[PDB]
């Protein structure tokens, strides 16, 4: 069974550098072509680059958006694949997957020398965020009726945020929306839950945890 | 140099249905095409290379066809695990571009369900911060298509709201949406009536939820 | 590296045969 585990990456301001790493196990790393694929948040897949075996020249080939800025390298003794990112831009944010590429020779005589090329095994992905924002905890604001209750977790960075209701005792009918990046560079989301007779009978509190700033807020909605 | 355009960008279906995604190339690429399956929160999975060759381990429910510049992925007897986003990819240029299509997400089909709309005024705590956010909640609706318009004193707002939507519910297969209008305190305290107008297939006419500041 | 055989070694061999 093939196992790819990725590390590195994280948060960095634009114009800075950042190295991703992909550790291979379960196959012959040295005899395999490798590469990377990324997916900006809300966008689709986009090939980043590949690298050949050492005997093939260890040639690094890159997509247009990242050529001249990203470089791939491999370590056959450590079975490691690296993606060196420098002069980063906000548009480089997203989830980078390292891939185990392989090919199949084309048999049509006129195309002898060409191959099908594909990513046969993909890693779990590593998140890259290119932003100038500093670490900040959220401001939890209540969402009161006039039923629908909710909490507004506003102005935090980076992701993620955890939200529960009544310390996890209340889960039926909950909707915690994905975060949205605001024009300020900070993230925002809301958690909501849907009887009108429970007002007064039951108090409602949302438990907002933000580990990046080590913040815990229990906010009552009434 | 090669552009791939998939269609449809979204498609709904029930289990046991035949799904047909088409992928089109800006030029002739023979059979140098791959298909990938990507479920949310998961690693992409290779389905087909060479346009029609099934990868080892993939169910035979997936078949790839086509050649040149028009390719099709067909999923017969659709299954629960098959609800995901699929991409096509070209691998034709000797100088690799390896361009993907924008993707195609397959959703679960269910009867039309109208959204329950709620509007929320800014909390008094937030107003102290010099900022005000108004929320319009659309709960348990299907399909995902929906329109939300903010009106402050009947003035149609544009460019000051952010929408967010959950993934198709696992119990009722519905969606939930939140639209957050953001204004400064002055622009908020300067006006009185705030409304969000929701338009959805399941609604006979657009529904309006408004409040009076105070 | 003499013991490394993969798809790419085929295609380079078929290419050489075709172009010579
Ligand atoms: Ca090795």
């Amino acid at each position: 069974q093939v196992q790819l585990v990725q590390s590195g990456g994280g948060l960095v301001k634009p114009g800075g550098s950042l190295t991703l790493s992909c550790s291979a196990s379960g196959f012959f790393f040295d005899n395999s072509w490798m590469g990377w694929v990324r997916q900006a948040p809300g966008k689709g897949l986009e090939w980043v680059g590949r690298i050949r075996r050492l005997k093939d020249g260890a040639t690094g080939e890159y997509g247009a958006a990242v050529k001249d800025r990203f470089t791939i390298s491999r370590d056959d003794s450590r079975n490691m694949l690296y993606l060196h990112m420098r002069t980063l831009k906000t548009e480089d944010s997203g989830t980078y997957y390292c891939t185990m590429d392989e090919g199949t020779p084309v048999t049509r005589f006129l195309e002898w020398g060409y191959f099908y090329y594909y990513m046969a095994v993909w890693g779990r992905g590593t998140t890259v965020i290119v932003s100038s924002a500093s670490t900040k905890g959220p401001s939890v604001f209540p969402l009161a009726p006039s039923a629908a209750l909710g909490c507004l977790v506003k102005d935090y960075f980076p992701e993620p945020v955890t939200v529960s209701w009544n310390s996890g005792a209340l889960t039926s009918g909950v909707h915690t929306f994905p975060a949205v990046l605001q024009s300020s560079g900070l993230y925002s989301l809301s958690s909501v839950v849907t009887p009108s007779s429970s007002l007064g009978t039951q108090t409602y509190i949302c438990n907002v945890n933000h580990k990046p700033s080590n913040t815990k807020v229990d906010k009552r909605v009434e | 140099d090669i552009v791939m355009t998939q269609s449809p960008s979204s498609v709904s279906a029930s289990v046991g249905d035949r799904v047909t995604i088409t992928c089109r190339a800006s030029q002739n690429i023979r059979d140098y095409l791959n298909w990938y399956q990507h479920k949310p929160g998961g690693s992409p999975r290779l389905l087909i290379y060479a346009a029609s060759t099934l990868q080892t381990g993939v169910p035979s429910r997936f078949s790839g066809s086509g050649s040149g510049n028009l390719f099709t992925l067909t999923i017969t007897n659709l299954q629960p695990e098959d609800f995901a986003t699929y991409y096509c990819q070209e691998n034709y240029n000797t100088i690799p571009s390896l361009s993907f299509g924008q993707g195609t997400k397959v959703d679960i089909r269910r009867t039309v369900a109208a959204p329950s709309v709620f509007i929320f005024p800014p909390s008094d705590e937030q107003l102290k911060s010099g900022t005000a956010s108004v929320v319009c909640l659309l709960n348990n609706f299907y399909p995902r298509e929906a329109k939300v318009q903010w009106k402050v004193d009947n003035a149609l707002q544009s460019g000051n709201s952010q929408e967010s939507v959950t993934e198709q519910d696992s119990k009722d297969s519905t969606y939930s949406l939140s639209s957050t209008l953001t204004l400064s305190k002055a622009d908020y305290e300067k006006h009185k009536v705030y409304a969000c107008e929701v338009t959805h297939q399941g609604l006979s006419s657009p529904v309006t939820k408004s409040f009076n500041r105070g | 590296w003499a013991s490394l055989w993969n798809w790419f070694d085929i295609t380079n061999w078929l290419w050489y045969i075709r172009k010579k």
